[PDB]
């Protein structure tokens, strides 16, 4: 119901582990927030990405450490 | 030249864990990385990443108000600012 193609549920029975890790793929209502708003935000040319991750901040740690700032007071 | 990247748990467990462990969780340090900036650099990522969506994220379970204007300390050991390459984010301190 509602689902018939694209995206399987995997594995369903099961007694003996051998692998223990291994079920289908990964996330199962992460998967929608996930996808469509991280490979919404990409403009960068790749397509084919492996491992994510890389860089997060550069103006906002390396100022910080370099030259201390004083709040409130 | 080189970047020191380490992976970090930022309240993730049994909700976004490996989602969130796998797309941003691998931030950049030693270059002039700061233990407060790495707490609002994870939290920055998430809220900027993760927040534009809202309408799963509020049906979901989590209220996602907690994180952009709540802020978790990070620590590797008992309660210790030190660089490994798995480091624990999440909140110890009592909330005023």
């Amino acid at each position: 119901r509602n689902s018939s193609r694209n995206s399987t549920p995997g594995s369903s029975r099961g007694t003996s582990p051998a692998r223990m890790a291994g079920n289908g793929g990964d996330a199962a209502l992460a998967l929608l927030l996930l996808d469509r708003l991280n490979q919404l935000e990409s403009k960068m040319s790749g397509k084919g990405q492996q491992q994510q991750g890389q860089t997060v901040t550069k103006k906002s740690a390396a100022e910080a450490s370099k030259k201390p700032r004083q709040k409130r007071t | 030249q080189g970047y020191k990247s380490v992976n970090i748990t930022f309240e993730l467990d049994e909700r976004i864990d490996k989602v969130l462990n796998e797309k941003c969780s691998a931030y950049t340090v030693e270059l002039g990385t700061e233990v407060n900036e790495f707490a609002c650099v994870v939290a920055d990522a998430v809220i900027k990443t993760l927040q534009p969506v809202s309408e799963l994220l509020t049906p979901l379970g989590i209220d996602l108000d907690e994180w952009s204007m709540a802020t978790y300390y990070l620590f590797d050991e008992s309660g210790e600012f030190k660089l490994a390459s798995h480091m624990y984010c999440s909140f110890y301190p009592p909330d005023e």
